[PDB]
RNA sequence: UUCAAAUGAGAACUUUGAAGACUGAAGUGGGGAAAGGUUCCACGUCAACAGCAGUUGGACGUGGGUUAGUCGAUCCUAAGA
RNA sequence: AUAUGGAUUCUUCACGGUAACGUAACUGAAUGUGGAGACGUCGGCGCGAGCCCUGGGAGGAGUUAUCUUUUCUUCUUAACAGCUUAUCACCCCGGAAUUGGUUUAUCCGGAGAUGGGGUCUUAUGGCUGGAAGAGGCCAGCACCUUUGCUGGCUCCGGUGCGCUUGUGACGGCCCGUGAAAAUCCACAGGAAGGAAUAGUUUUCAUGCCAGGUCGUACUGAUAACCGCAGCAGGUCUCCAAGGUGAACAGCCUCUAGUUGAUAGAAUAAUGUAGAUAAGGGAAGUCGGCAAAAUAGAUCCGUAACUUCGGGAUAAGGAUUGGCUCUAAGGGUCGGACGAUCAACUU
């Protein structure tokens, strides 16, 4: 009825080069994700966990990979990190923050 | 109409010389009176080959051109080498 | 109810053609569209097509008759006269 | 929002030039010329259509078996199953009336 | 293209003296509920038709590939 | 309609990129019948021609190009000859 | 042209079903008869297909000063083959006033209705093969070769007085009743011959051979045809997206296509096309010529005359934006309601 999907994101290639951090990423996610309305409505429904080598999101309500790509592009443009980082996919519901072809 | 009147010339434009290579198809010029039976016969008898099909078309200049495809047991490159033109 | 005072079927002809001609076509047009009784059926299903030819929906029959009615007075009286001339020649 | 074309040399909208639009396994829309429809065979007296007999074009009756073109009874493929009971009963009664008229 | 359902007919057909080539196709499917199974298709080439047999069990397909006639050409994939 | 570059002896008019507009599915789009007859494509080229120009062109010179048991004719008959 | 299987037969030329009829087959001469080919125009109604509209999800692109679970895009399935599928039509049982069934449209029933049970044509759809191996969309990896490799994903639905088109059953119109032949099939008839040691079957399945001659390029029109010419002129037909709107009107836009028509500098009278105007309101002129005014939709209202059908949108009045709400109008599921879903009219 509420089978929880899992979204894992690799951040390594920018992280290990000083141009990224995962903790602000995870906090941004955990406070801008919407549920049924405005932000700040995550009552044991989604969970964001940072590890430094992977960011994991588990939800039970409405969620998708496109929502996550949307929020990530928002974060990157806010931090001025487009033109260098690009959000991609490797498997179904496994993503990574690769580099534009420098 | 002997088999020396039927088959008149080979066609040697570099667009035709690619069918003999890839498609395995001999392009000939035959007489305006031959038909797809006589063309098959004359080719088979002159070069001892296995014809699979013949297509024809009456060109705007006035003559008639034939597309003679061979079977998988022959080689149009070698046959055109024997005739001389490549 | 009565949507027209007097024109009836001829209401489609509008104002055109003159009054007396419409009054004349009214009788014939009411006659040539009514259903009549099949005699070999008992049912009221007869219906004209191709003037002179009257056809039964059921019963698949076909009769000849008037151009705007199944049987006209003239042929009725002709049949009466033949029916009268039948007995005097039977005996 | 893709537009199609006739596929033969006849550019007019006649009876034999009828198009359907079809979606091919290559992602596109394409015309497809359909053929004319078939009429069911009719009773030889009744005028009605016949059961059992399959509906096709005239020539196509030359490639179908004999069971798709007939039934198992007298006048199996031409008459009506009710326009046959009648022509049985009438024959029987006429021969009977003949016999009685010859007796008297 | 036709399709056969009974296996004896398939084996018989592989020995019609006119068939030369067969093909064994593997299809990764799912059984509509939870599990991915490996459906197998055997396709035998006639001379006016092409016949096909579909098997879901893997062991049965193994036994087919085993007891296929040893004179017929077979295109794996 | 405008900017830059390229080619060229030579560029308002050829080619590419960038911008600005138009036809607006009863089209300035995609196909045919009759008719035309090589106008299709490639290479080269400017004496004349395309009512200014021209390195452009349906022009000029030289070559290439139309593949059917299933699409048409062929077969049938209509008005008629 | 035929061979290999199958079916029929010693009752020589098959069985089942009460019946509509069914089938893998299951002989049929002369003559005769039938069916298809094979047919008008309009109106609304039902169904199907492509397109349009739209929800979830899996990838890619755009915008991000602020906002937007956001905007755009890919998510496809051919001829052909097998199983199955309906309005109509038909059969069996039954015997109907206390009159019933029924269409948007009024027709049907003792010449047997309603009801219960069956048979058929397969337009049209559904599933499987063809067929994912194709095509589409992504990621990584290698390059002075003109030529490549490996991974993935390609899924589940909704709606309708929508547009285009096919088709079914009906209704209306005619002093108008709306092609022929080639060709194919079947029926009646009962000639001839044959079986059981071999026939009959090429209308059951599979197997073999062949399919000749001519057209086939391009345009189809403000440059390819006809006009003396490269002439704002003439000439038959198919497909056809979103908004506003009653609408194939006018106005704007996506897919495709074009940017062709001598140019530069200034801005006199005149001419051509399009506009505004104080007070007056036809005094202008042969003459209200030319212009101006009216205009969609909803409501109140509407005369003389009349061949009673009309006149009539007569004439004369009033309203129309945006935003927040109210009432009315339906389906499908459980035997008074209970739950949920969907549309655009007043
Ligand atoms: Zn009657």
């Amino acid at each position: 009825q509420k089978i929880a999907k899992t979204f894992t994101v690799d951040v390594s290639s920018p992280t290990e080069n000083g141009v990224f951090d995962p903790a602000s990423y995870a906090k941004y996610l955990i406070d801008h994700i919407k549920v049924e309305g405005a932000v700040g409505n995550l009552g044991n429904a989604v969970t964001v966990t940072e590890d430094g080598t992977v960011v994991t999101v588990v939800s039970t309500a409405k969620f998708s990979g496109k929502y996550l790509k949307y929020l990530t592009k928002k974060y990157l443009k806010k931090n001025q990190l487009r033109d260098w980082i690009r959000f991609v996919s490797t498997k179904t519901n496994e993503y990574r923050l690769a580099f534009y072809q420098v | 109409l002997d088999s020396y009147k039927v088959i008149e010339q080979p066609i040697t434009s570099e667009t035709a010389m690619k069918k003999v290579e890839d498609g395995n198809i001999l392009v000939f010029q035959v007489s305006m009176k031959a038909n797809k039976y006589q063309i098959k016969k004359a080719v088979k008898e002159l070069y001892e080959v296995d014809v699979l099909k013949v297509n024809t078309l009456v060109r705007p200049n006035g003559t008639k051109k034939a597309y003679v495809r061979l079977t998988a047991d022959y080689d149009a490159l070698d046959i055109a080498n024997r005739i001389g033109y490549i | 109810a009565k949507r027209t005072k007097k024109v009836g079927i001829t209401g489609k002809y509008g104002v055109r053609y003159g009054s007396s001609l419409r009054r004349q076509v009214k009788k014939l047009e009411i006659q040539q569209h009514a259903r009549y009784d099949c005699s070999f059926c008992g049912k009221k299903t007869v219906k004209r097509g191709a003037a002179g030819i009257w056809t039964c929906s059921c019963c698949k029959k076909t009769v000849a008759g008037g151009a705007y009615t199944v049987s006209t007075a003239a042929a009725a009286t002709v049949r009466s006269t033949i029916r009268r001339l039948r007995e005097m020649v039977e005996a | 929002a893709q537009r199609v074309t006739f596929r033969r040399r006849n550019p007019y909208n006649t009876r034999s030039n009828k198009i359907k639009v079809v979606k091919t396994p290559g992602g596109i829309l394409r015309a497809q010329h359909v053929k004319k429809l078939a009429t069911r065979p009719k009773c030889g007296d009744c005028g009605s259509a016949l059961q059992g007999i399959s509906t096709l074009r005239p020539r196509q009756y030359a490639t179908v078996s004999k069971t798709h073109k007939t039934v198992s009874r007298a006048y199996g493929g031409s008459r009506c199953a009710n326009c046959v009971k009648e022509r049985i009963i009438r024959a029987f009664l006429i021969e009977e009336q003949k016999i009685v008229k010859k007796v008297v | 293209a036709r399709e056969i359902t009974d296996i004896k007919q398939f084996l018989e057909l592989t020995r019609r003296a006119d068939v030369k080539t067969a093909t064994v196709k593997i299809n990764k499917k799912l059984n509509k509920a939870g599990k991915p199974f490996r459906q197998t298709k055997f396709k035998v080439r006639g001379s006016s038709s092409l016949y096909t047999l579909v098997i879901n069990d893997a062991g049965k397909a193994k036994k087919l590939i085993q007891s296929l006639p040893p004179t017929l050409k077979v295109n794996r994939l």
